[PDB]
């Protein structure tokens, strides 16, 4: 017995120690996870601490019995410390976490109902900005919520979980643009509402790669530049094309060059001082 | 030396097409618009607007 | 779920777990492999015995009774502390005591199940403690009593060398892994055999 605390203790430590920047705590946090925790956990710093939270529910899958109704306990005090604590990697934490709790089916449906992390989640999935990392964390959690929910009878939740219409224009756009992994996540999520609630809703080929090849053909847009009044002009103004990388040619004997367009100002920059 | 400017686009065709896209601007009907100049061998001063005729007419021709 | 299986768990209860310093996590672990058991299938069954230094004892005895069973477990575990047979002062454990009762369980279940169809057992243990020579003759005899009666007796050694043990288990076919990291308890429940 007095072993256990020292061992898993070392594992602590480690995670303690390079905790801040980046994403170490994932596999440390699991060993820890299986040798009040969740009390105990909550005095230690927010990250990793998170990434204990995550991993330990998903972990407990007689005593198990008791273990998730302990859990259910101080589901509460995770759903305070989820809240407040909301980069892209501490939302994905956030709502892993959530998204695990979720499963675990310890959470209240009542309480997350009104909350702000589940505007968050939708908040995310709604904005064309954020990346296929931060979606597919946002989507897991929509559908584990909505997966939490074995009922829908008593749900309040399940009214909220709406927002996932709101989400239609943001899969017409990821469709416009060829986002095949955002769109699959909205599938995700329209397949899971339909899942839960819906007892309540009523050689050959060797020419295709050359027919791909006849629509890139070459040419660039472009300005030239003539009639440069002297040597050290043009050398300058070249020099300066070429280090922004900028030159489809040039020849030194016409006083002449090429610049494609996206350099094209701050050539007209350059031209104007000095 | 930044005397003059022109908008234009660079054409760098192999030295074989090139010709032919001189082709394309003389004995062509509302044509001989298309080549500003020929820098290079390699690389002509051409169009704008005219490019999509030429890649166009170049694929359509043999 | 065809098929009725019994799956008898000896737990070696030496003190060898004053090193391990836990048993009691030794315990929820095993309780949680044992509650998965039970609820793979309807036919599952299973048994329960402490393997102690001065004797063996049957801590329980189908998946329903799974709370039955955590509390006799947790009751019969605190009950076989007793300061005797404390730390080494008895490197070894009456494992061929515990595979014998083991066997007589399997007997009885499978008699039982005769008048119906056939029923198919193995034995797990979960060895903390060392062999030695005295132990050698009773422990054989339990083991090939097993091997004969096709019975696999599968060890999971956590610390100390059963030596018998691990023939044990080459005899009657069975598996034997000696753990490195103990706190993997769990998975190597489940996954090892």
């Amino acid at each position: 017995p007095g072993v256990l605390d020292r061992l898993y203790g070392h594992p602590a430590t480690c995670l303690a120690v390079f905790r801040e920047l980046p994403s170490l705590a994932k596999n440390w946090v699991m060993r820890m996870l299986f040798l009040k925790k969740e009390f105990s956990k909550a005095q230690e710093e927010s990250t990793g601490l998170l990434s204990g939270l995550r991993i330990w529910h998903t972990q407990l899958l007689n005593l198990r019995i008791a273990l998730l109704g302990g859990g259910k306990a101080w589901s509460d005090d995770t759903s305070q410390l989820g809240p407040d604590k909301h980069v892209l990697h501490f939302m994905v934490g956030s709502p892993s976490a959530a998204v695990s709790q979720d499963l675990a089916q310890l959470l209240s449906q009542a309480g997350l109902m009104k909350s702000t992390e589940p505007g968050e989640p939708p908040c995310i999935t709604s904005a064309g900005f954020q990346f296929l990392l931060l979606d597919t964390p946002a989507q897991l959690w929509y559908f584990m919520l909505q997966y939490l929910q074995t009922a829908q009878s008593r749900g309040m939740d399940l009214v909220e979980i709406l927002s996932f219409l709101f989400q239609l224009s943001f899969s017409t756009l990821g469709k416009d643009y060829s986002v095949e992994g955002m769109s699959d996540s909205l599938l995700n999520f329209l397949q899971h509402l339909r899942e839960f609630g819906l007892v309540f809703q009523r050689t050959d080929q060797i020419r295709l790669w050359e027919l791909e090849r006849d629509r890139l053909r070459f040419t660039e847009g472009v300005l030239y530049n003539q009639f440069l009044s002297q040597v050290d002009f043009e050398l300058l103004l070249a020099h300066a094309r070429e280090l922004g990388v900028l030159v489809f040619e040039n020849s030194a004997k016409r006083l002449m060059v090429v610049t494609p367009a996206g350099h094209s100002d701050v050539k007209r920059f350059w031209k104007r001082q000095k | 030396m930044v005397n003059v400017l022109k908008g234009v686009l660079i054409e760098c065709d192999p030295a074989m097409k090139q010709f032919l896209l001189y082709l394309d601007e003389s004995n062509a009907l509302g044509k001989k618009f298309i080549i500003q100049d020929i820098d290079d061998t390699h690389v002509f001063v051409i169009a704008e607007l005219v490019n999509v005729l030429q890649e166009r007419v170049g694929e359509l021709m043999d | 779920e065809d098929e009725l299986n019994l799956l008898v768990i000896v737990v070696d209860a030496n003190p060898i777990w004053w090193g391990k310093q836990t048993l009691s996590k030794c315990i929820d672990a095993v309780m949680v492999l044992g509650n998965s058991h039970l609820f793979m299938n309807r036919s599952n069954k299973l048994a329960v015995i402490a393997s102690h230094i001065q004797e063996s004892r049957f801590l329980y005895p189908k998946y329903e009774l799974l709370t039955s069973a955590n509390e006799v477990i947790v009751e019969e575990i605190k009950d076989l502390m007793t300061k005797s047979d404390i730390k080494g002062q008895h490197t070894e454990t009456l494992l061929a005591g515990s595979l014998a009762k083991a066997l007589c369980y399997i007997h009885r279940m499978n008699k039982e199940v005769k008048d119906n169809q056939e029923m198919k057992s193995r034995i797990l243990v979960i060895k903390a403690a060392e062999d030695s020579a005295l132990q050698y003759m009773n422990f054989m005899n339990v083991i090939f009593a097993a091997q004969k009666q096709n019975i696999l007796i599968d060890a999971c050694v956590l610390d100390s060398d059963s030596g018998l043990l691990q023939q044990a288990c080459d005899i009657t076919g069975g598996l034997y892994l000696k753990v490195p990291q103990m706190p993997s308890l769990l998975q190597y429940l489940l996954w090892v055999f």
